[PDB]
C-alpha cells in the first residue's frame, strides 16, 4: 500500500534518492527536503564558470 | 540539429555493431541600460535552454553549426558585441545537448552512448552553473562584466565541446574509429588540462 | 500570468491535468499554454517541455489502463503490466517529490536570488534527467507495443542493452522482474 | 444504486485539475465503502466459518487502511500533507484496495462458498501472479 522503500536494490536506491533520476547533484531519503542547488562559486565572476566534472569516486 | 545526426549515428552504430557484436544482446528499443541588461539576462537564460528571448531570438541552425541568434539592432554596440561573444557558448551548449541526448541511445552502442551521456552530464553541470548565475541576477549580483567573465570559461568549454562534436560528426567516428578519434582529441587537448 | 500559475499548470501536466493557463492541445498531444499574450516565448518552450512529460504520463496511463483490463495478456503480460505500473509508481513518487519541493518554494514566498531557489529554469534542469528517463521509457513502450509473453520477454532482453547507465540499470531491473 | 461502486457528488466550482484528481481518488473511497459493506454483512455468523474468517481478515486490512488514513489526517492537521504527496502515498494503497475490491466483487458474483470459495481464492491468488504484494 506504500511505494516500498528502495533500500534493497542499488538501482532502486539510486532511483529513490534521485527521485527516479530527477535529482541531479543531490540524493535524499527525506521526502520533506526543500530542494536547493549548489551555490554559485565565488570565483565565477573572477574565474568564469567551469564545467563541474563529477568526482571519479 | 546535432540531435538528428546523433540519432542517425545511433541507427548506423546499431547496425554496424550488431554485425560486429556476436554477443546476442540486441540494442534497447529605448530600453534603459539596466532594463536592457535585464531583458538580455532573460533572453540569455532562455538561449542557454535553447529558447529565443524577447530581444534576442535564435536564427535557424544551418547544418551542424552552432545556433545563430538575432539580436535587436538597437542594443548598445558594446553590449551587442559582448552578447555575440557569449551567445557562442549557448549555441555550443544547445548543439552538444542535442547530440548528447540523441547519441546516448542504445542504438549508438555503449561507447557513443556513454560519450553522449558524459556530454549530457557536463551540460547538466553547466546548466547548474548557469542557473546559479541567473539566481545571482535575480539577486542583483550579476553584472554585465561579471556575466562576461563568468561565461568566458563556459564559452571556452562550450567551444571545445562544439569543436569535438563537429570533428566526430565530420569523421563519422564509430567504435574503434571513435576510440581513435577520442585519443586524437585527447592529444589535441594537451594544452587544455580540463 | 504569474509564475506560480505556470508552476501549478506544469505540476498538473506532470499529473496529466490541464492547468489554468496550460491546456492539453490534442493536435500536438501536449499541453498548450492559453494564448494570453503575456506568456514569454521562453515560458512557452518550458511549458512545451513540461507537456512532453505530461504526454508521456498520459501515454503510460493509457497503456496501463489498456493492459490492466486485458486478461488475455497472460501471466507474462500481467507481470509486464505490473512492472510498467511499478515504474509508473516510482515516476509518480518522483513527481510528488518535485511537487512538494515546488510547494516548499511557494511556501517560502521569497524570490531569493540564491542558487537554491526553485526557478522555472532550475525546475527544467532538475527534470531534464527525469525527462530523459521518461522519454526512454516511452520509446521502449512504443517498441514493445503489442508484444506479450515471449515476444515481451524478447523485447525486454533487447531493452537491457541501453546505453544510458541509469536507463541500463532500470531496464535490467525491469528485465529481471519480468523474467521472475 | 445497486451493486455499484459508491458515487460522489463534488462541488462543481472546484478547479478542473483538482476535480479530476478528486475523481481519481474517489474510486479508492468507493472501493473502501463497498469493501466495508461486504465485510460487515458477510461477517455474520450465518456466513459460515470460512466467509467469517475472510471478513475478519478484510476487517484487519480495513483497520490498517484506517490507521494509514489517520496518520495522513494528522499530517494534514500538521499542515504537512500536500495533494501530490497524498496521491503518491495512496496510489499503492489505491491499487491494493482496488485489487481486494475486485476479488470481493468476483466472489460475491460467484457466491463462492467453502471448497468453491477455496477454489476461487486459489484462482484469485493465481490472478495476482504478476502482483507480488
Amino acid at each position: 500500500f506504500s511505494f516500498g522503500d528502495p533500500c534493497g536494490d542499488r538501482f532502486e536506491r539510486d532511483t529513490r534518492v534521485s527521485l527516479f533520476g530527477a535529482l541531479v547533484h543531490s540524493r535524499t531519503y527525506d521526502m520533506d527536503v526543500r530542494l536547493g542547488l549548489p551555490p554559485v562559486p565565488d570565483n565565477a565572476d573572477l574565474s568564469g564558470l567551469a564545467i563541474k566534472v563529477p568526482p571519479s569516486v | 540539429s546535432t540531435l538528428q545526426q546523433s540519432l542517425e549515428l545511433k541507427r548506423k552504430m546499431l547496425r554496424d555493431k550488431q554485425n560486429k557484436k556476436n554477443s546476442g544482446q540486441h540494442l534497447p528499443i529605448t530600453l534603459p541600460l539596466a532594463s536592457q541588461e535585464s531583458a538580455v539576462v532573460e533572453d540569455l537564460l532562455y538561449v542557454l535552454v535553447g529558447v529565443d528571448g524577447r530581444y534576442v531570438s535564435a536564427q535557424p541552425l544551418a547544418g551542424r553549426q552552432s545556433r545563430t541568434f538575432l539580436v535587436d539592432p538597437n542594443l548598445d554596440l558594446s553590449i551587442r558585441e559582448l552578447v555575440h561573444r557569449i551567445l557562442p557558448v549557448a549555441a555550443s551548449y544547445s548543439a552538444v545537448t542535442r547530440f548528447i541526448e540523441e547519441k546516448s541511445s542504445f542504438e549508438y552502442g555503449q561507447v557513443n552512448h556513454a560519450l553522449a551521456a558524459a556530454m549530457r552530464t557536463l551540460v547538466k553541470e553547466h546548466l547548474i552553473l548557469v542557473s546559479q548565475l541567473e539566481q545571482l541576477h535575480r539577486q542583483g549580483l550579476l553584472s554585465l562584466q561579471k556575466l562576461w567573465f563568468y561565461i568566458q570559461p563556459a564559452m571556452r568549454t562550450m567551444d571545445i565541446l562544439a569543436s569535438l562534436a563537429t570533428s566526430v560528426d565530420k569523421g563519422e567516428c564509430l567504435g574503434g574509429s571513435t576510440l581513435s578519434l577520442l585519443h586524437d582529441r585527447s592529444f589535441s587537448y594537451t594544452g587544455d588540462s580540463q | 500570468i504569474t509564475e506560480a500559475a505556470l508552476v501549478r499548470d506544469i505540476l498538473y501536466v506532470f499529473q496529466g491535468i490541464d492547468g489554468k493557463n496550460i491546456k492539453m492541445n490534442n493536435t500536438e498531444n501536449c499541453y498548450k499554454v492559453e494564448g494570453k499574450a503575456n506568456l514569454s516565448r521562453s515560458l512557452r518552450d518550458t511549458a512545451v517541455r513540461l507537456s512532453e512529460l505530461g504526454w508521456l504520463h498520459n501515454k503510460i496511463r493509457r497503456y496501463t489502463d489498456q493492459r490492466s483490463l486485458d486478461r488475455s495478456f497472460g501471466l507474462v503480460g500481467q507481470s509486464f503490466c505490473a512492472a510498467l505500473h511499478q515504474e509508473l509508481r516510482e515516476y509518480y513518487r518522483l513527481l510528488s517529490v518535485l511537487h512538494s519541493q515546488l510547494q516548499l518554494e511557494d511556501d517560502q514566498g521569497v524570490n531569493l536570488g540564491l542558487e537554491s531557489s526553485l526557478t522555472l529554469r532550475r525546475l527544467l534542469v532538475w527534470t531534464y534527467d527525469p525527462k530523459i528517463r521518461l522519454k526512454t521509457l516511452a520509446a521502449l513502450v512504443d517498441h514493445c507495443q503489442g508484444r506479450k509473453g515471449g515476444e515481451l520477454a524478447s523485447a525486454v532482453h533487447a531493452y537491457t542493452k541501453t546505453g544510458d547507465p541509469y536507463m541500463r540499470s532500470l531496464v535490467q531491473h525491469i528485465l529481471s522482474l519480468v523474467s521472475h
